[PDB]
């Protein structure tokens, strides 16, 4: 039973503003609805397709595409570590290994309280001061495996 | 354009792409993702050849040949060592995660992957890891869904979403995870939904009925048929095991349906394995029932037929040319009545007069793709005549196309061709009583009763010329569409006007022909299509005859105490209890037919009519060509009791039993030069098939592929002593693999395709000339008759108004594809496909009757109160009331008729 | 906008320009120019086929040009400076200045702007500061991962 909010509506409405086309805002409502909720659940498909007029299974190619339009519930908070090239030279793997012990779970998993949703990301662009990390909206770089229970500490 | 493929020149079309134009010269080049109707997008990488640069070049360059023009003076090699290997590797590439599923999968022996695989000459593994794997999606009840067997060539979506127009299937996730399908299970919502198992190249979606009783395309035996479900006249191939029909292909015809049915015509075949059809001639004694042998029956009847006064006979749009004619040579011409309703027919002659008489060529489904720009007065396309709503839809791209080609973009490359055509397209105008499902493109939908869209059509021609009969009372905003409507129909180059007698107006018909003269008299290239009803509608209204309240009078005033009726449920055309009436108070009622009807309980003498699938005969189809259909198997050939025989040759058996008090069957070549003889309108279907005689070097035409097998053991439980093969004297094909299917054999009819290497529905591209064009010698079917010199006059009487009035609900149809068809309501499979029968009602209709959605309402109609549960139509202007026609207990003939006394149940 | 370069009548000059951010979803095959497009356009961001080119029909079939940040960076200062100053910055078929730099395990990992022309040892050793103590180095790749 999934019903898009007035706020949400109205941002998707102004998103469409900027194209000519309202397909093109499918991509910006997708992301609307998952900073409300922290994910898209399936009536939001639904409710994007109807409000641009395009059919929901444009709209859930387009979020099954996309690796952070996430189509499954996450955590509170979603660390995203680089495992890319150059953060895999300057050490991922001992901030992957801290982050597993510390949250006793593997990537692509919850933790069991919902609060940290663990995923290996592509390139931060941020590579000359490796190994980095995204926590929700912000980069952390340097990163050492003393360091991650500290910082993990931060994000309640 | 010149091209040197692999030494040797070659003459193409400059237009083509190098894998068509190759394919199209015999030369063999894998493919998965193009295909002829969807264009080329360059997706699998299968299709790689090596161009030159020049004739002294030695390099060269990996290129799809699907994307690459054929353009004059190209130099490509199909056999060059680094083009095999690698095709060889994107066969390898693809067969890495492929399942170990041909045992247990429906595609094996039909499979395009397979005979690619074969085809590169790949067969070894040397991949070690894991395989990925998918779940599966419930895809309703016609189409079975295996992704794991993907090969993600994208040609599902692309035939689904571009070309047919639907909106639930799509591809998803990413890179080696794509997934093709809907978002969620549900039935596939599209009527043409069916063609994706011949689209698809691998066992993803499959034909679940088929499935059910599935065999393997070497174990069947085909025919080259019609399909009977309505009257567009796709061509099919049934095929069949074990008496039983088991499968509907889609035959190519380059005129009519090329490459597509829709699920009607593909699912709606089951009707012919029920088990209560009649299978011998069936004579009551009291309320006892005996089983007579056709010589029997055939002495028995013209005993009782000679004993009577006078016997009339009732056709019917299902029944065949020859089998319409064979009765009304039986009982006389002035004796032959139609078996449909006075209105109907009436209906149907005006648009058979518009057709040839209005001097406004009318074309075939594959040239409704050319016109640009498209007037629908009235018939529910989609639900009626399906295909051609197919075709408007291309029809309709048709101006991405345009603006494509001023671009000098190849018309095969179609992701550009979309790209340029954003959501710019050829002008729609559909008319209905409720919303259509071509209103998804159409530029306006006017939603009206059917007075009120004749009203809108003789608009439309006055606006267009002042000569034609002017509407008054034009409201402005409705005046401003029709400018709208105007404007786009004067300055289209080719305008198409399609109307039917689906919509139960006359007036729609005038308007429409009224259209289509005011264009042509501005000198535009319009063409005018009408959508009949049933498969050989148009035929039973060349052929004429009184229509069926003229003879329930005569058996009601009881001046004719011997009625013939002929493949007829006359429940479809009449109120129930009149029939009834007329046929008890009868003193003899034979019917002749192939389904066990509500009148054979009245029958004295029940006669197994052989189906379609059991039968050879001629139908015309509502663009007016006749196109024979030919038995798909013997009956009689694993039960010997059967006795189901050919209606013609039923009723010719019975002439000639009465007259000379001998039984004489016929042969079918006879009864085609009896209809030609005596009725000259009919004289085309002479030239719709060759005869009998007719040889390919003197063999016979094949309707089992080469590898039959079970040959001496498929009757071995009954008898170990194989039968004799039976013998058709009726047509060139022969009931056996001792035949000729070859695709350079000098004929038009094909009952299926293979070639060595394609066994596949790719095999098709063998048996055409170029590929997506025609049949090599053409394809079957003539036209009856030209388009006339001259055209009709202006009709000029415009209808008033519709006002509504109280206790008098007009009712307006709405036809189904699935469930308006009485012989695919009859399929087994149509029930889960079956929508609940909902009574449509206005908002304000049922606010004033205090009624919601949902609740039921009782009706009385011809006496009788029935219950159906509220649907609210808000497109359903008031003063109406909506019921879908041919349902059980809802017969098409309701269409246009008031209804009285509309109350809460 | 504000101070009127963006919007309607730019300058008083009659140009009419709207500049929008778009910001993306997560996918590294959208930095192709033509699955750019097809993402900018709400749609799964497979490339297109050339021909025909995003400067024929491009973003919603209109003509389209794409182009990397680092060389619309580079226009204004040929456009203020001239095209002869551009020229002369290095004597090298490549013209103009480029963002330069290493990264991995060296001293000083980081971002130089350099005129074409530079050869790698001089951003490793003058400008990365080389390897790290203790390090030796085996081998590098030149621009990114591909
Ligand atoms: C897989 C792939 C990824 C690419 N990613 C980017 C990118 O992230 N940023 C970028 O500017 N160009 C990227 N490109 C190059 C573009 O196709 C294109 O050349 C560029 O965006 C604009 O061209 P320009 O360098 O002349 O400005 C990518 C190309 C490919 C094949
Ligand atoms: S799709 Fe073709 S290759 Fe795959 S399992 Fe079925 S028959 Fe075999
Ligand atoms: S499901 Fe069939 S048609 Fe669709 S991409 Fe896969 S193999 Fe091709
Ligand atoms: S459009 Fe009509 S003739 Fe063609 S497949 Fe469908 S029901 Fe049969
Ligand atoms: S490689 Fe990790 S931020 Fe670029
Ligand atoms: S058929 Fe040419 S790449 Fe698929
Ligand atoms: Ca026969």
């Amino acid at each position: 039973a999934f019903e898009l909010s007035a706020a949400e509506r109205e941002a998707i409405e102004h998103e469409m503003h900027h194209y000519e086309d309202p397909r093109a805002a499918s991509i910006e409502a997708l992301k609307i609805v998952q900073k409300q909720r922290g994910w898209v659940p399936d009536g939001a498909i639904h409710a994007i397709a109807d409000v641009l007029g395009i059919p929901a299974s444009d709209v859930e190619g387009v979020a099954t595409f996309y690796s952070q339009i996430f189509r499954q519930p996450v955590g509170r908070h979603v660390i995203r570590y680089c495992d890319s090239v150059v953060c895999h030279i300057n050490g991922y793997q001992g901030i992957q290994a801290a982050l597993e012990k510390k949250l006793n779970i593997k990537p692509g998993q919850t933790t069991f309280d919902g609060r940290f949703t663990l995923l290996p990301t592509c390139c931060l662009g941020n590579c000359d001061k490796g190994p980095n990390m995204m926590i929700d909206e912000d980069t952390h770089a340097h990163l050492t495996p003393e360091a991650i229970p500290e910082l993990l500490e931060r994000y309640k | 354009a010149t091209i040197h493929v692999d030494g040797k020149e070659y003459e193409v079309n400059g237009a083509d792409n190098l894998l068509e134009a190759c394919l199209s010269l015999g030369l063999d080049i894998p493919y998965f993702c193009w295909h002829p109707a969807l264009g080329s997008v360059g997706a699998c990488r299968q299709c790689a050849v090596k161009q030159y640069q020049n004739a002294e070049d030695t390099r060269g360059r990996l290129v799809m040949s699907c994307m690459t023009p054929a353009s004059d003076g190209t130099f490509i090699s199909i056999d060059d060592e680094e083009a095999k290997q690698f095709r060889e590797s994107v066969v390898e590439w693809l067969m890495t995660n492929h399942p170990h599923d041909c045992p247990v999968c429906e595609e094996g022996g039909n499979c395009h992957l397979q005979d690619m695989t074969v085809m590169t000459g790949h067969s070894f593994r040397r991949y070690r890891f894991t395989k990925r794997t998918h779940r599966n999606q419930d895809l309703g009840p016609f189409i079975s869904h295996e992704m794991n067997r993907c090969i993600a060539c994208y040609r599902c979506v692309r035939y689904y979403k571009d070309y047919a127009g639907g909106t639930d299937l799509g591809v998803y996730g990413a890179h080696d995870n794509v997934y093709f399908g809907r978002p969620e299970d549900g039935t596939l919502e599209s009527e043409f939904s069916g063609n994706l198992v011949e689209i698809c190249p691998t066992g993803v979606f499959t034909d679940k009925t088929h499935s059910e009783r599935y065999n393997r395309k070497w174990d069947m035996q085909f025919a080259p048929s019609i399909c009977q479900q309505c009257s567009i006249g796709c061509n099919i191939s049934p095929g069949e095991r074990y008496g039983e029909l088991r499968r509907i292909e889609n035959r190519y015809n380059g005129t009519v349906n090329h490459y597509f049915l829709c699920d009607r015509g593909r699912f709606g075949y089951g009707y012919v394995n029920l088990k209560d059809r009649p299978r011998q001639p069936v004579q009551r004694r009291g309320d006892d029932f005996i089983t007579l042998n056709a010589e029997q029956a055939m002495q028995g009847a013209a005993d009782i037929l000679r004993q009577s006064k006078k016997v009339i006979g009732i056709g019917s749009p299902r029944a065949s040319v020859e089998s319409n004619f064979a009765l009304r040579e039986l009982v006389g011409e002035e004796n032959f009545y139609t078996g449909i309703a006075h209105g109907e027919q009436e209906r149907l002659q005006l648009a058979l007069k518009v057709l040839r008489e209005g001097g406004i060529y009318t074309p075939a489904l594959r040239e409704i793709e050319s016109y640009d720009a498209v007037l629908v007065l009235g018939e529910d396309v989609t639900q009626t005549g399906a295909r051609v709503a197919l075709a408007v839809r291309q029809a309709v791209k048709g101006k991405a196309r345009e603006m494509a080609a001023a671009q000098k973009v190849a018309d095969w490359q179609i992701a550009a061709i979309l790209n340029i055509g954003q959501r710019a397209k050829h002008p729609l105008f559909v008319t209905n009583v409720d919303d259509t499902r071509l209103d998804d493109i159409a530029a306006w939908t006017y939603r009206a009763p059917v007075e009120d869209q004749a009203r809108l059509g003789f608009a439309i021609a006055h606006a267009l010329d002042n000569s034609a009969p002017a509407v008054d009372g034009i409201e402005p905003e409705l005046q401003s569409k029709i400018d709208v409507i105007v404007q786009a129909l004067a300055g289209a180059k080719k305008p198409l006007i399609i109307s039917g007698t689906n919509a139960g107006s006359l007036e729609v018909i005038q308007a429409a022909a009224n259209v289509a003269k005011a264009l042509k008299g501005r000198g535009a290239d319009v063409g005018i299509t009408m959508i009949a009803r049933s498969v050989n509608s148009m035929g039973l209204g060349i052929m004429g005859g009184g229509s069926l309240e003229e003879a329930l009078t005569e058996l009601e005033t009881g001046r004719a105490d011997a009625v013939v009726v002929l493949e007829n449920d006359l429940h479809r055309h009449a109120s129930a209890t009149r029939v009834n009436a007329a046929l008890a108070k009868a003193p003899l009622v034979m019917v002749v037919d192939h389904q066990r009807t509500a009148i054979m309980e009245n029958a004295h003498l029940v006669l197994s009519a052989a189906s379609f699938a059991e039968s050879d005969g001629t139908v015309i189809n509502n663009e007016g060509r006749a196109q024979r259909f030919f038995q798909v198997y013997d009956p009689a050939y694993y039960d010997s009791k059967t006795v189901m025989l050919e209606s013609w040759r039923w009723l010719h058996s019975l002439h000639s039993t009465l007259l000379s008090r001998e039984v004489d069957w016929t042969q079918l070549d006879h009864v085609i030069d009896a209809v030609v003889a005596k009725i000259p309108e009919l004289a085309g279907i002479k030239d719709a098939a060759p005869d009998a005689t007719f040889r390919i070097r003197g063999q016979k035409l094949a309707r089992e592929p080469h590898r039959y097998s079970g040959r001496t053991a498929m009757r071995a439980n009954i008898s170990v002593h194989e039968p004799r093969q039976p013998q058709d004297i009726d047509t060139m094909f022969t009931f056996s693999m001792e035949g000729n299917n070859q695709p350079t054999a000098h004929r038009s009819q094909v009952p299926f395709a293979w070639a060595p290497g394609w066994n596949s529905p790719q095999a098709w591209n063998k048996f055409q000339d170029e590929v997506g064009g025609k049949l090599r010698f053409g394809d079957p079917g003539v036209r009856l008759f030209e388009t006339s010199e001259n055209g009709l006059d202006y009709f000029t009487s415009v209808p008033a108004r519709f006002q509504p009035q109280d206790g008098k609900w007009r009712i307006a149809p709405y036809y189904h594809l699935f469930g308006s068809d009485e012989l695919s309501q009859r399929a087994p499979v149509f029930q889960s496909r079956m929508p609940q029968p909902y009574i449509k009602l206005n908002p304000a209709d049922a606010a004033k009757l205090g009624v919601n959605a949902g609740t039921r309402v009782s009706f009385s109609y011809d006496g009788n109160t029935v219950t159906l549960p509220v649907e609210i139509a808000e497109g359903l202007t008031a003063g109406q009331v909506g019921l879908p026609m041919g349902m059980s207990g809802i017969a098409p003939v309701l269409a246009g008729a008031h209804l009285e006394d509309l109350k809460e149940a | 906008t504000e101070a009127g370069l963006l919007g309607k009548n730019i300058m008083g000059t009659g140009f009419d320009f709207e500049l929008f951010v778009h910001t993306g979803a997560g996918r590294y095959i959208c930095g192709e120019e033509t699955a750019l497009i097809n993402s900018l356009e709400g749609r799964r961001a497979n490339p297109r086929s050339k021909p025909p080119f995003p400067a024929t029909s491009g973003a919603w079939g209109k003509p389209t040009c794409v182009n990397n940040v680092e060389t619309l960076c580079n226009v204004p200062a040929i456009l203020a400076n001239g095209v002869e100053w551009y020229q002369n910055i290095s004597k090298s078929k490549d013209a103009g200045t480029k963002l330069m730099g290493f990264s991995g395990r060296v001293k000083n990992p980081g971002l130089w702007e350099l005129p074409f022309g530079t050869t790698a040892r001089e951003i490793l050793e003058d400008y990365a500061g080389g390897m790290r103590d203790g390090l030796k180095f085996k081998a590098w790749q030149p621009g990114g991962a591909g």
